[PDB]
Formats: C-alpha cells, structure tokens, sequence
C-alpha cells in the first residue's frame, strides 16, 4: 500500500476570495504562494465565417 | 366583380405552361412562338426595381413549398455591391414523394426557366445564374443544356443577352441522389464540392450564399413564372386564386386516381373538384376514398371528412392542420394500408437524412423502427402517445426542416387514425397472447 | 431496412491505391470545362461532377479514381472520400452493365411497384441487392425518383422506363438481353405525364407572342 507520514498530506481549504486565503495563511502562520486566477479571455464567434468569400476561415468539411 | 368563391375553372388562355404536356416544340423556335423571350431586353431595361415590385403586387409566393412571399424575398439582394459577386441558384433537385412539376417544366418548357433565369438575375442584381438539377434527370438536364446552347448562340444570354448591356451566364450543375441537396442551403453547400449538409440560419443566403457570395434560392416553378408575370403584370396574376394566394398551380395528382397527371389550376380550387375533373376521380368512386396526402410526404394527411370541402392553398390546408407543401396531391382508397403508407415514408425520410443534427440523425430512425412495429401491431396502446411525443420532440429542435417533414406525417396518421392502430395492436396480441 | 454497404475501405487485390486508374485526353479537356465555370479559388466545387465523370469512363469509382480527383483538384483525399459515401448515385462497389432501379416509395408503392420487383426477381432470377452472374444486371430499390404520376416506374442507365407492368418490365429485359436498347417513357400509350385519356386542359392552340402583354411595354 501508499503509506505517508505527513498529517497534511489530505487537507484542502476553500475560501470566496485571495485575501481571505492569504489572511487565514497569514493569523496561522504558513509559508505561501499566491497565483493569481487565469480566465479564458473573450473569443469571436462567427459562424458565418466558416462559409468565407476569400477568407481562409472556410471550412473543408463540415 | 371582385372577391371571387368558386375558384377553380380557368381556360387554356390564362396557362403560363402552355406545353406541360410536351405536345409542342420544345426547343427555342417553338418557345419563341409560344410567347418565351418576348420584350425581355424591354423588361431588363426597366430595372430590378420595376421587376420586384411585379412581383410584390402578384403576390408570387414560393412554389417549392414553403410558400414565402417571392417579392420581399427577391429584395433582400436589392443592396448595392460589396465587391462580392451576386448569384441566382435555381432549385431542380424535386425530391419530394409524389412531386414531379419541375421535371415537366425542365425536359418540356426549358426556355421559360432560362428566361426566368434571366430576369430574376436582373431584379437581385445577379451576375449568373446556377441551376441545381436532381442527377437522376440526366435527359431533362440534357434538354436544358440543349436550351442554355441555343439561347447562347441568338445572344439571348451571355454578354449583353440582349441590345440590353447587361451579362449574364447560366450554368447547369447536377446533384448525385440526395434529397437533402434539395434544401437551399444544403444545396449551396452541394455546389460547393462538399457532402450536402444545411448550414444555420443567420446567415441567410442573401448575406452569405453560395461560394460565400449573396445568393438567392428559387424553385423553378417560381422562376419560369417570374418572366409571365412582368409582361402581363403582377395585376393579372394575383385576379387568380384568394387572398394572399395568387396566382396558378401545378398540381401532381396520383395515387389511387383514375388518371394520375399533372395539371394547371388555379390555386383555391377545392380538392375534390381538381381530384374529379382531371384525375378522373378515385377508383372505386369517391365514397371509396380514405385520405389524402395533399402536398408531398412532408405534409399530414387529411381524411375523406375534410377532403370533400376544403381548399387547395396555403391558409386554408393550414387550417385543416396539413399545409399545401409542393402541391403533390396522394390519393388512398379505403383499399390501403394506411399505416404501411405512413411507415414506408418514414423510411424514406430515415435513408434521406444527412446525419447532421443529433434530433433528425437519431429520432428519424427511432420513429421508423416505432413505426416499423406498429405495422405488425407489436406495440402496446402506450407507445402511441410516446410516438408523439417523439415527434414533439424532433419538430422545431433540428437545424433542417427535413426533421418537421419525417414528424408531420406520424402526427397526421396519430390525430386522424390512432384507432386503427389500437385495433391492430389489439389483433396482434390476440394472435400472440 | 438498413443499408447493408460499408462505409469504410479495405484494400482488395481489385481495389487499392494501386489500382491503375486515368482519365482520356477526352475527360482532362472535359474537366478543363467542367473546371471554368466556379470561380477562382474555387476549384473544389468540381469534385461533385468530375468524380461522376470518373464513374462515367471506369463505371464505378475505385479509390484510386477518388485519389486521382483529389490529386487534380488539389483537395485532401478524405473530402473526396466524404463526398464519394455521401451520395448514393455514387458506384464504390463495381455494378452490372445496366443497373435497374425500381422506385419502392408510397406513390409509386400504391400503383403496385412489388408486382414489378418481383417481376424482376423472376425474371433475372436475382434479389434486391445482387448482381446477376453474367454481371450485365443489378437490381436495387430507390426512393422517389420524381416520375410519382408515373408509376410503377423504373430507372436504368439515365432512362426512365414508366407506367410499367409484370409483362412490359419483363419486355424490357428482354430487348436489353438481346444487345438493343429500348426506348424510354411510358409504357402505356401516353408518353407524356397527362390523363390517361381525354387531355382534361391544354387542348385549344397556343397563344401568339405579346398576346397579354401589359400596356407600357
Ligand atoms: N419542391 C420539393 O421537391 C420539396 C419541397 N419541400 C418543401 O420545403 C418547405 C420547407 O423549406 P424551408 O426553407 O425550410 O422553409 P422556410 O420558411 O424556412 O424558408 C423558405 C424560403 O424562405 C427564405 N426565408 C425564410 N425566412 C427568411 C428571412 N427571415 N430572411 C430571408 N429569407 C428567408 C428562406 O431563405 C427560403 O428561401 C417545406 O414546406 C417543404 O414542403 C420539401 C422537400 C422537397
Ligand atoms: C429536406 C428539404 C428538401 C427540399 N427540396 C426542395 C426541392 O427539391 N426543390 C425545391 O424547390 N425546394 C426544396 N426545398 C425547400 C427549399 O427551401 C426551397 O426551394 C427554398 O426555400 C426556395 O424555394 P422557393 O422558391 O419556393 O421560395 C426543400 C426543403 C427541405 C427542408
Ligand atoms: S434535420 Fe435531418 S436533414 Fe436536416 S440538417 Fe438535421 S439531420 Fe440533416
Ligand atoms: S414514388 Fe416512385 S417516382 Fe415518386
């Protein structure tokens, strides 16, 4: 079997927002690293496009 | 006096297709003598503007079936250039069950269409004109070549097609058996080398067509039509037919008739007259009749209750809950299986999708294989409501109206003969246990 | 019921890339003018009609022809193969000589169209899906073919043979057996889609040019 000797090993907190994280590491007293949050950025859609004059948007297949 | 009732008796001399029966010449000469080509460079001289509204005051709605308004229609390519090139895709796949009107005005009237070509071209601004013909009309699209050929060597197409200045090229492409190719943008997208698969709609052909260029779809009934219409005016073709139902029809009699044809009528001619006087009525007498499919498979079919007073066009077969569809009238006597009937069309309409959208691609063969059962009687009464609901399901959720066209049929067959099924069902368990 | 051909290709001694496969000089001046009418930069709307003309020389389309389409167009193979298993016209299996296609759809159902299949079945003593042994026939069933009002009717070859019966299919047969070809339409005295008799409209002369042109013009 997977054996461990680290308590910690299994402990996942969830916060609303950084800062609530960061001040709850912070009062207990860890060492931490923040990322900050990655979100998809906004794409154009165009179906249309898939159907393009001269564009090289066309679709082969469909 | 206005507001006519009794539609239904027009002469020979109000007929835009004088050789439907191909009983005349059906090359140029006799064309050009029948009337075809006449003041066409007068008509293109006075403009798309002239030519739309001839159209907008017939009240010309779209014979392929859908019966949209053909005026508005043709003015959405009234825009200026974009630096795009304008097309005109004619519409002669034909592939609806029991429909075979635009077999007889290709291989018989093929100058009527290049006309109508022709001055369609010149409303929407169009550059050329591409006629998608069914592939399995090899002669009629020979003929229509024959046609292109002789009208290109009198310069009634081509560069300047006229003492007009304005150029204009009709091809004919052909199809490889699909009746899917015969929606518009399937259609487009099956003269683009691709698998004949419907785009979504936005956008519309008139924004992005055919080789990504705006394009506009008509059905060659209403094409060949469009040239009649502006030498004798939109005033003349709307006397015909009610209210926002203008004008003449063709109309595929067949089944069990008599003498299936087709014929010329006008459009709000009752059933049952245009059934007795051309079609010779239905065999084994009228009181032999069980249901009538009025407009290609697509549409629901009526019961011998409502086909004695209703009337053939768009708003009234509207409210008998069926629709007018291509005009393809299937007569049934009381001699058929009439759920066999509704099952073989089911599967032709399971071996006629594209497999594109999830609700077509599974629900059209899960109804056929219902549909297949409920033949034998193997079903359970439980099943029948489940069957519409599975309609329900399918209609208005797929991206192809070929989804409304495998579902209507199947809610007709549920809402005028679900007690047959019963009864069927019944026997087969009485045989079985 | 279901469609029983396959949709994916295995090579066969008979039917593999290196089955040898070109057009004429006829067909490649063919193509030139089948070519010229999309627009430029389009080419690939032509896979649609020059594949047909490649069924048209071969008889049926081994995948050598559908990569030699692909090579002339510049088009990636597997859109030729998309479209070559997407319409049904299309022959990936070879064919007889003459291959019958009887319609089986509800109007043409109702005018007894089993009776003409089975007449068929009888008579070239081959089902619904089979080659005869002398490969000149095949015999398949097809959805509507547009010739409703003329039913039963049948498809051979780009001829359509209507208004049939067991004895006028059987005919049919046998005048394409012994080397002539027999003419197309229908085959009840009416060669034409009008009533069986009687022509119920169109029956007085046809009207002059101009006759209800409208005034100013
Ligand atoms: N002639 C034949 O052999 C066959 C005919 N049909 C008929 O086709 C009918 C369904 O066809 P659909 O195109 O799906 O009906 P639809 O109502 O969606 O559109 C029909 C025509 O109107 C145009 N249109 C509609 N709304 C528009 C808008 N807001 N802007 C611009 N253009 C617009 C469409 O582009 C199309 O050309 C059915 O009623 C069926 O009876 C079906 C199969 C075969
Ligand atoms: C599955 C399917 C098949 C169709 N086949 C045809 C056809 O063969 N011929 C035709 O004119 N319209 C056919 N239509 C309807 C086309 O959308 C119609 O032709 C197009 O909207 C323009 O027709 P119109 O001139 O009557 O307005 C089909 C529609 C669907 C959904
Ligand atoms: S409804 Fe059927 S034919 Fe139309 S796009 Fe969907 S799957 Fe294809
Ligand atoms: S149903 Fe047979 S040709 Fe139409």
């Amino acid at each position: 079997w997977s054996s461990t000797a680290d308590p910690l090993s299994n402990l996942v907190l969830t916060f609303s927002t950084k800062e609530d994280a960061v001040a709850f590491a912070e009062k207990n007293g860890w060492s931490f690293d923040v990322e900050e949050r990655k979100v998809p950025k906004p794409k154009s859609k165009s179906y249309g496009a898939n159907f393009s004059w001269n564009k090289r948007t066309r679709v082969s297949t469909k | 006096a206005p507001k006519k009732t009794s539609f239904g008796s027009l002469k020979d001399e109000d007929r835009i297709f004088t050789n439907l029966y191909g009983r005349h010449d059906w090359r140029l000469k006799g064309a050009q003598s029948r009337g075809d080509w006449y003041k066409t460079k007068e008509i293109l001289l006075k403009g798309p503007d002239w030519i739309l509204g001839e159209v907008k005051t017939s009240g010309l709605r779209g014979r392929g079936g859908a019966g949209f308004p053909t005026g508005l229609k043709w003015s959405f390519m009234n825009k200026p250039s974009d630096g795009r090139p304008k097309y005109l895709v004619v519409n002669a796949d034909e592939g609806e069950p029991g429909t075979c009107k635009d077999r007889e005005i290709i291989r018989h009237d093929p100058h009527k269409l290049v006309e109508g070509c022709l001055v369609g071209g010149r409303a929407m601004g169009a550059r050329a004109a591409y006629i998608y013909i069914r592939g399995e009309f090899y002669n009629e699209a020979s003929n229509l070549q024959v046609a292109i050929r002789e009208a290109y060597e009198a310069g009634l197409i081509g560069k300047n097609a006229c003492g007009s200045g304005y150029d204009f090229d009709v091809f004919v492409v052909r199809g490889a058996g699909a009746y899917i190719c015969g929606e518009e943008t399937a259609l487009i997208e099956s003269i683009e080398g691709k698998q004949g698969k419907p785009r979504l709609k936005p956008p519309f052909p008139a924004d992005v067509g055919v080789f990504g260029c705006p394009t506009t779809v008509a059905n060659v009934e209403t094409v060949a039509v469009s040239p009649t219409i502006c030498r004798r005016g939109g005033a003349w073709f709307a006397s015909f037919g009610r209210e926002r139902n203008s004008g003449t029809k063709l109309f595929n009699i067949s089944g069990h008739v008599n003498h299936p044809c087709t014929v010329e009528e006008e459009m709000s001619v009752p059933l049952k007259e245009l059934i007795e006087k051309h079609a010779g009525g239905v065999i084994g007498g009228w009181d032999n009749l069980l249901a009538v499919i009025p407009g290609g498979s697509s549409t629901p079919l009526i019961p011998k209750s409502v086909c004695e007073t209703v009337l053939m066009d768009f708003d009234a077969l509207v409210q008998a809950q069926t629709g007018l569809g291509t005009a393809a009238v299937i007569v049934m006597d009381r001699s058929t299986d009439i759920v066999k009937a509704i099952a073989r069309l089911i599967e032709f309409y399971k071996h006629e999708s594209c497999g594109q959208c999830t609700p077509c691609r599974e629900g059209v063969d899960w109804m056929n294989k219902v549909m297949a059962r409920f033949v034998k009687g193997d079903a359970r009464p439980a099943e029948i409501d489940s069957l519409w609901e599975i309609s329900k399901q399918i209609e208005g959720h797929t991206i192809c109206a070929l989804g409304d066209g495998a579902a209507w049929p199947v809610q007709g067959l549920i809402r005028h003969f679900r007690p047959e099924l019963e009864e069927r069902m019944q026997q087969f368990a009485l045989q079985h246990q | 019921g279901a469609g029983g051909a396959l949709f994916v290709h295995r090579d066969t001694p008979e039917n593999n890339p290196d089955t040898p496969f070109d057009f004429t000089p006829e067909n490649y001046k063919r193509i030139e003018a089948i070519v010229k009418n999309y627009p430029e930069g389009h080419k690939a709307a032509a896979v649609l009609p020059v594949l047909d003309l490649a069924q048209r020389q071969n008889g049926w389309l081994p995948i050598s022809a559908m990569n030699k389409v692909a090579e002339i167009l510049q088009v990636p193979p597997m859109r030729v193969y998309e479209v070559a298993t997407f319409y049904t016209m299309y022959n990936r299996k070879p064919v007889g000589k003459y291959h019958i296609q009887v319609c089986t759809t509800t109007p043409c159902m109702l005018r007894n169209s089993d009776s003409i299949l089975e007449a068929i079945q009888k008579k070239l003593g081959i089902k619904v899906g089979e080659t005869t042994p002398d490969k000149l026939f095949t015999l398949i069933e097809v959805e509507c073919l547009g010739a409703c009002v003329n039913a039963p009717m049948v498809q051979i070859n780009d001829n359509y043979y209507e208004d049939l019966t067991p004895k006028d299919i059987e005919e049919i047969i046998d005048e394409l057996k012994a080397g002539k070809i027999p003419k197309p339409g229908p085959r009840s005295g009416r060669f034409s889609c009008e009533p069986a008799g009687g022509l119920t409209s169109l029956t007085e002369p046809p009207k002059g040019p101009g006759f209800g042109v409208q005034a100013g013009l």
